[PDB]
């Protein structure tokens, strides 16, 4: 049973930060592809990062590049987003994802959180 | 991990061309696992197989295995359905012991698919010009 | 004699850019399908050296920043890259008549 | 191709390591090329080896073949030389026929090097999992 | 000399012929240097090659050889890609002693060179008549 | 062809003698042609043989084969009449099967006669060195 | 190493006559087709003359079949030019060059001088 | 590496002389790859061997050989040929372990080069003086 | 001549350590002259012996031996005394007739130490590459 819930949740300000974490059990953690997926208060889905497998190669869109930061703990079996500067549109949902074995993500198990 | 469709990207010369590779089962006489490709005549199918060998009273090593098979196939003269006409292989076997730590395992995994990259091995498995 | 124009003599070209040049000879240049055609490269103190030969091929110890392509009477060679150290005036020569005619340069 | 050094970075589980191997020559017997670690001492050192091999009366088709060893050093006490306690292995070999071109072969190859980096073949290689 | 890429003009019966030959590397293991064309497919390829061997305990004689093969190749009556129909070999060996000086080896090459565009053996070679 | 006299001119390292040459008429054993320096005494002449063979029920293919030899003469002390000291050889076969045409032949004559001035052959043949 | 070094140079007046040489280390001399190609002050490049392997087969353009003449030495490995009737277009840096292993040449070594 | 003509310079007892090595093949027998002076009549020629003991995996004994042997020549009263009155040889191995080092090996050769360029040993084979 | 301290400088990879060699006498059985680094406990000292033939009046073979010997130290924990893991060796043996010259001696010496400047040795002996 692939498992994953998020903490870190939050009521900020304009231009502040936070860090997002996610617990990711029931799979082999560091094997897989993880990702962060948002959903706006209008009910739109917005791809937020991926990272790879050790953590090597992530990509980000370019509305998130400057100031959102992911990595992994494969020892904790644990994902993070370090979000900051947070002008506003960012006030969603913050799903995290596990990829597809694949080259490029289409998310095949969510976690609902935050 | 569990068998779940596998999607390969950047293959080829240019990098330019993906393959599907859908599952299909384990086969329990061996513990061979297998993907293909989403064809309906099975001669025509690429194929790759995976196992990895638990140390027995014989061999006494952990034996990673993996092979890659596809056919190319033409229509012949006077002929309708296409057959297949040749074969290019693929067999790699990865060999550890009852000590290796996991970074040493990853490390010989990441130095082979960083060698498959490098103009050396492009040119002797491309071109088939020996090391000289 | 076969006259080869060279191009435009001068480009101005950036340093992360992508610069062609080209080279049309006045007749055909093949004689089956080789394609007989040669680029150089001079560095202002120094002679030329041969950078790709047979239209195609690279010398065995250029960076394989440079390419050529062509058919039969237009040639193109391409930096990708576009290094600090490419700035050198280049030249094609073709080998398939008796008089071996030079193109005039491209300073970039 | 020319037996040059080879430096092989993004390597490693993180991907952040590099391994540079230095031309060993060829082997007039075999016909192998190898190569080594930089730095060194003979018997502690990473080796790969590279052959090509054409057809013949034996043989119809192509066979390249590449095969990387890599030892663990342990330093015992009393003694000043580490000695070998581990070895790892992994040996490809490709196999193409004579009226193969160019543009299988190099699907072959970036088959194979796309394929080491997917999580079936994370979790068969450096946790010795099957699939299931 | 050092392989680098022949290109031969003036080929054919009408002399307007050429042929580039590219470098494909000295076999280790009998001295073989290898000169093939162009294509993707190993089997539709020209090739030449040249050898040199040294006075042994055996022949007491330098002996130089050189190799042409060129295949004709068609597609056929319901095939797709072609294979190679026919064979057109050739194959010159040159002998020589110690004591022999350098002269004498370049007059026996410009003499073979020069019976070979002789009416009498290109009457013999191409409509291949006997000399009577 | 008819057996006539062959002068070769442009022989040679310099490319400046000559070699006439004189038929010798053909054997009714073997069926070969022979062609002998003008001058002469026997046992001291340049000699130059060239057979064309059929197909039959042991060889399927034509064969085509030229064969020249030459000597050096030494005076040696007390005697008037000259030795032979060594002996410089070259033999060239060509193999031509039944449906292959006149332009393939002629392709393969050019191409060993353009060969044969080319520097890898040059270095190859009058040096003694091999390819590197 | 291929190297290729030229002497004679000069500084002549019109109808005059000079030879230029050229060394030619690093290689098999006599084995390979040789050849000068002088370069302009207005960095121009023009073919001047090819010479065979046993120095047997010359070549030169119309501008100078009459009155230049190339040679070889493959004792001494030297290249010689024998420069005459000077009528003020010959005022260039005259490279030698080898040959490529070919029927035709394209210039594979350069040497700077003169 | 893979070999080259090498010139050496500053040869001789005043320091003028030179020397012009070309390549010729290894030997696949043994792994012997010689070097010859272009010289004419091969019997008369500066030669030069090198002979390196090809990497194993469980070698303990790295070893390094060179020969160096020059003929003179004898044109005798009486005969066409030139003769061999004299050789001169030269033997140099070197031997290490598979845990020595670069700088040790390095320091060795070094070491060998500076005592044949020191005045007890161009004396003890110059002038054939033996050290008391 | 005689025995002194012999000075070498301008040793090892970079070119920069000395060598300070003073003499240990002659060994009356044979004639071989020693020399020796003046190094505290002198089982860890660099030794080198030269040994030439003694002139006599009906010798034919004259004959000089070099060896090189250089210890490396490794103080082992739980002794006092430092011991002897390695040696690197280095024999060379120069062999010359009666009738030689000094010129031709003086050529092989100075070749020789010529090749171990030269890059194919100094890749050989230093990283223990095959010339091939």
């Amino acid at each position: 049973e692939v498992q994953l819930v998020e903490s870190g949740g939050g009521l900020v300000k304009s231009g502040g930060s936070l860090k997002l974490s996610c617990a990711a059990s029931g799979f082999t953690f560091s094997s897989y592809a993880m990702s962060w997926v948002r959903q706006t208060p209008e009910k739109r889905l917005e791809w937020v990062a991926t990272i790879s497998d050790g953590g090597r190669y992530i990509y980000y869109p370019d509305n998130v590049e400057g100031r959102f930061t992911i990595s992994r703990d494969n020892a904790k079996n644990n994902l993070y987003l370090q979000m900051s500067h947070l002008k506003s549109e960012d006030t969603a949902i913050y799903h995290c994802a596990r990829d597809s074995s694949g080259y490029l993500p289409y998310f095949s198990y969510w976690g609902q959180g935050t | 991990a569990k068998l779940e469709t596998v999607t390969l990207g950047n293959i080829g010369k240019d990098g330019k061309q993906t393959l599907v590779l859908n599952p299909r089962g384990v086969n329990p006489t061996n513990g061979v696992a297998s993907l293909s490709q989403a064809g309906a005549v099975p001669a025509l199918e690429k194929r790759v197989t995976v196992s990895v060998s638990q140390p027995s009273r014989n061999r006494k090593n952990y034996k990673v295995q993996v092979k890659i098979q596809n056919p190319t196939a033409c229509t012949a003269n006077g002929s309708c359905d296409p057959s297949v006409t040749r074969q290019a292989y693929a067999d790699v076997t990865f060999s550890f012991t009852q000590y290796s730590t996991d970074e040493e395992r990853a490390f010989v995994r990441t130095e082979l698919a960083a060698l498959l990259a490098s103009p050396l091995l492009i040119d002797a498995i491309d071109q088939l010009n020996p090391a000289y | 004699n076969i006259v080869l124009t060279q191009s435009p003599a001068s480009l101005a070209v950036s340093l992360g850019q992508r610069a062609t040049i080209s080279c049309r000879a006045s007749e055909s240049v093949d004689n089956s399908g080789n394609n007989f055609m040669h680029w150089y490269q001079q560095k202002p103190g120094q002679p030329p050296k041969l950078l790709i030969y047979l239209a195609s091929n690279l010398e065995s110890g250029v960076p394989a920043r440079f390419s050529g392509s062509g058919s039969r009477t237009d040639f193109t060679l391409t930096i990708d890259p576009v290094e600090a150290d490419d700035f050198a005036t280049y030249y094609c020569q073709q080998n398939n008549e008796v008089p071996l005619t030079f193109g005039a340069g491209t300073k970039l």
